[PDB]
DNA sequence: CGCAAGGACCGCATACTACAA
RNA sequence: AUUGAAAGUUGUAGUAUGCGGUCCUUGCG
């Protein structure tokens, strides 16, 4: 099935952990990755856990726009459930089972999942952009043929949803390809000096191909609306890199941030047992995208407000846009906090 | 998990090894605990061959040229060069040839010395050089920890 | 680049006193009274103690281990190191009152105001910035000396201050202290030729 | 997610800071938090809430917090709420096993009922917002960049966003400035007696002539930090602040810190002990910080009636922490890290 | 096929300090002075700058601070212990602001073969910076492995 | 007329699969 | 001319909660 698709963009504007599995190794906690590549990623079992929960609270103060109309939970279940929905009710005061677009939309709670799948799937969001620190210029941000490479393929599992061929042919129109260290740089990065551009620890040469570039800002004009999530979309086109792909590899190990963390003793003054750990943090300003997919509403005798894709794929657009999330652990501390673009 | 195997052996050999040398000389075998326990954290911060820098300035000596072979740590007058000898010639031992020909780790440095390894090299190969090191001193410390006094 | 500088402060110009001074002027201050007045007890006590700095210096010194003198200064060296990380069997000597002013103070109190490796202290010493009233008219700084370098001149007001972080009163105390160390050391370069002195 | 109101945190340093971020081998031996890719200081919420809580904990153990003109004793006021467990609670907190009732219901559990709930608290990251920097004529500017323009709108869209209220968004929406690598927008004060031009530290550049920015700016500060800077009339604010661009702005804050050589002299030579001589690296005084801390709804079983809805929260941090005094980073007694507090909405 | 400027800064460093150990062995008295030299640079270039440090070491070694050719300054020249670590000092410095690691190497210096000191003479002050910067990681780099081996 | 950090502490405690088929 | 032909280990589910890189120390003879 899966009908229709959306694409989802992250901005990071505070740094944010995704807590992996087993706190082994030297680093005590370290972000979630994949061993089959090493770039840092994001399982879609916490995005689509957030979303979810996100998605619960508002439709719990009735400021879901289904429409335009500002559906009401409690209603609603009664419109459809007629007889047996003051009884669900009931589950619902007791935090039991959810209100019911919720449940449509992403499935079902536990103690009642022998009815209906979720009408959604979330994908893995993968990365699309560092930031690296630079000598000229500051914070530029990088990507490597490889990333490019995958998003093509994404385009074109999109094409095979919605027949998207323009966005196919704009995807092909870009293949680039630097060998070893060479790099195209915007002009902003590039060093007063003869090409030199330094990244890091890494002095590369700049490749006078910049059109591809261009043609990279082109498309992220044509997924993330406008306004580069707020900025000026031609202000980012003067700090964009491409470099090879171990390079980029190499950056995506050893440029996140890294925090060494205490415990103080009530009157001691200083630290305790078991007080000082480490932490590895992905930096702010990190773009990572997705792909959320929607199929045909499984659940048993839909409203009609919410009875197709297209109308599932609206109410997600307008509930998501602009919005802001928490993701991920250490929420108290200011960490996970994302802008989200469809 | 042959490697985890080598790596485990090789620490408590290290680790017994420190325990000879001045068994009953409480001064010594708590410096080295220590040493081997805040090791890690230095290459983390600043990179391998920063550390081996740092451990190599450590050493009171002339030190004339770089050689991860020769220094005898017993050589070393005060306790605390002594223990740093010990934990400059185990890492860089393991880096260089692991346990021997016949041992699963060979070693990255192919025998030669780590820090003229880095100097003289790619980038990759410094990467892999780091990790395994990392490794090695994570293993290191609890055999250290645990045994010795 | 000059071959002498001064601790200007870098948003105003005016020089200033930071209270990293205060507090080693006043922890090296008690300890030259604590040594001074009962020095034979806190040899006898901490002899182990005493053999191994005797035995640091000698080694240091590139002499003989009986050669080194129990003069004062040894004395100030272990009452250092006993402050530093051998800090747990000062226990022992803490019974002595110092006399400081008008006032005896206990090794224990040193202790809890000072603070030690594993307790931070409860008395902070703050910065001392000279009265801009002074500044208005009389000059703030002059010429010393074909070597010159700049000081500020004798009679320029300063003022100090001492805070107590913990429920603990030691601040009074801690303030007499920090009165006599200035009033007989000072704070300051030089301090063997006059400079640093500091009158009421 | 759960949270409803927000307050932006001001901080203001009377003296030099220093928040540690370890050791390293370089010249430098104690340097400050850095955010990697910007390089531009930093100080982590971490830091913060650590502060916040053990503040919070002094306050309520001396019963010196007053809640809606009230003293919250630890022990009455958790008497009724935990009911028969008061006595064990009481006695595990006298133990310095768990932190008191308002700390633990604000801040969350302590270590060890870690498991029990969550907190009510979001303290966020501190993100500089002007660097005092040394000038030739007038004194101490307060520099700032473009970026950090930007991320204070993005932080302006999300209390917005929190609080549903579109007028900081409106406030902040004016907000474009381009300036170039050797032009400032600098205030009347700054400016040389010249050819319109100022001499910070070793930069002389050129001012650019623009307006209705600088103004933008001061209005923002009276938002919510009063009227007065830290004390200190507006007007002198607003007639001393200059903007530059990234490169020369992220070159002050790699150069223009204070860098001290603290050493340790032995009594027995009077000189120095043997390895005693390291440099430390201190935030600059008068540098101008800020931060966000987002309150939700308390989340504790049975909470007591007087700390119920996020707005009572609110009130009392507001309350308790406005126009107050704090110690922030390493060096507490030697005499660094005393910054000035501001709330706000 | 890609090294960092880190191997390169090692490479370089210990190619200059075991330069002096041969040369000069026996003068213990040159090796102390250049060592301490390497310590107390970093302090006045973070104090004053780069080119006060280099109008410095000129003014140690009895040369105009207008006209400099790092490439003619031969250190044996120098009599005094203190004057020929000087020289030496800032030979290196400036040969490694020039040149670099060399022109093969990944890194080839910043002025692009150009006398440092005319180089912040006669630049905006990003470059005179990024310069600052590459001077005081050397420094740093020459201060660990001089330490460590002189 | 030279001197050149050094040790403490180095993830704790809790959760540790449920229901259908 | 075979215990044979037929049957998706599938549905739900945020590695999360608590935690101050802190203490000790005169840039000096």
């Amino acid at each position: 099935m899966f009908e229709k698709a959306v694409v989802f963009g992250l901005y990071s504007i505070t740094p944010v952990h995704a807590g992996s599995g087993a706190e082994l190794s030297v680093i005590d906690l370290p972000i979630q990755r994949e061993r089959h590549t090493g770039f840092p990623v994001i399982w879609g079992q916490s995005l689509k856990g957030v979303l979810r929960s996100r998605f619960r609270q508002l439709e719990l103060d009735e400021k879901i726009e289904v429409e335009s109309q500002k559906w009401k939970w409690k209603e609603k279940t009664k419109e459809v459930l007629k007889e047996k929905a003051d009884e669900f009710i009931k589950k619902v005061e007791e935090r039991k089972r959810d209100p019911l677009l919720t449940e449509i939309v992403f499935g079902p709670a536990t103690d009642g999942a022998s009815e209906h799948a979720g009408a959604v799937s979330v994908g893995d969001a993968k990365i699309l952009l560092f930031p690296v620190r630079s000598a000229k210029g500051v914070f530029a941000f990088v990507t490597s043929p490889i990333v490019i490479q995958r998003l093509k393929e994404d385009f074109e599992l999109v094409s095979e949803i919605e027949n998207d061929i323009e966005l196919k042919q704009i995807l092909s129109r870009f293949k680039v390809e630097l060998s070893n260290n060479e790099t195209i740089a915007g002009n902003a990065l590039i060093l007063n000096g003869e090409n030199k551009v330094i990244l890091e620890d890494i002095v590369l040469k700049v490749k006078s191909d910049s059109n591809v570039i261009e043609n990279l800002v082109e498309v992220l004009k044509t997924l993330f609306g406008d306004n580069f999530f707020g900025k000026p979309i031609e202000s980012i086109k003067e700090r964009i890199a491409i470099v090879s792909d171990d390079v980029f590899k190499s950056f995506t190990r050893f440029s996140t941030e890294i925090v060494a963390r205490v415990r103080i003793d009530a009157e001691k003054g200083t630290v305790a047992r078991g007080g000082l750990w480490y932490e590895e943090f992905l930096p702010s300003d990190t773009l990572m995208y997705s792909l959320i997919a929607v199929g045909s509403p499984k659940k048993e005798n839909l409203p009609k407000e919410v009875d197709n894709t297209q109308k599932i794929v609206n109410v997600l657009k307008v509930t998501f846009n602009n919005a802001f999330l928490q993701i991920g652990g250490d929420e108290t501390v200011g960490k996970g906090f994302v802008k989200v673009r469809a | 998990r042959e490697i985890e195997q080598e790596r485990a052996s090789f620490a408590f050999k290290v680790v017994s090894d420190i325990k000879d040398k001045y068994s009953q000389n409480k001064k010594v075998q708590g410096k080295y605990s220590s040493y081997a326990e805040k090791a890690p954290t230095i290459i983390l911060n600043n990179g391998l061959g920063a550390t081996l820098a740092f451990f190599l300035s450590k050493l009171e000596k002339p030190i004339d040229d770089v050689d991860y072979k020769s220094i005898n740590p017993e050589s070393f007058g005060n306790a605390e060069n002594i223990a740093y000898a010990f934990l400059y010639k185990h890492l860089s031992t393991w880096l260089a040839e692991g346990n021997g020909k016949d041992s699963a780790f060979s070693g990255l440095t192919n025998g030669e010395d780590p820090l003229k390894y880095i100097m003289e090299k790619t980038a990759i190969d410094v990467a892999i050089s780091t990790e395994e090191a990392l490794s090695i001193l994570n293993w290191i410390k609890k055999f250290a920890k645990a045994m010795l006094e | 680049v000059y071959e002498t500088s001064i601790r200007l402060h870098r948003n105003y110009g005016v020089p200033y006193i930071p209270g990293s001074a205060l507090k080693g002027v006043a922890k090296h201050y008690a300890f030259s009274i604590l040594a001074r007045e009962n020095g034979d007890e806190i040899l006898r006590i901490y002899e182990s103690v005493k053999e191994d700095l005797k035995a640091r210096i000698a080694k240091r010194d590139k002499i003989k281990k009986n050669d080194v003198p129990e003069d004062y200064y040894l004395t100030a060296a272990v009452i250092q190191e006993l402050f530093e990380k051998k800090f747990d069997e000062l226990g022992a000597i803490r019974n002595t009152r110092v006399e400081i002013g008008d006032t005896v103070i206990s090794v224990g109190d040193i202790v809890k105001i000072f603070g030690t490796q594993k307790e931070e202290g409860s008395v902070i010493f703050f910065d001392a910035f000279p009265t801009p009233e002074q500044l208005k008219d009389k000059p703030n700084l002059e010429l010393d000396i074909p070597i010159f370098f700049l000081t500020v001149p004798a009679g320029v007001e300063f003022t100090f201050a001492v805070a107590s972080r913990d429920l603990d009163d030691l601040a009074e105390k801690a303030e007499k202290l920090l009165k006599e160390a200035l009033k007989k050391f000072g704070v300051g370069a030089k301090t063997s030729l006059g400079y640093g002195r500091f009158d009421a």
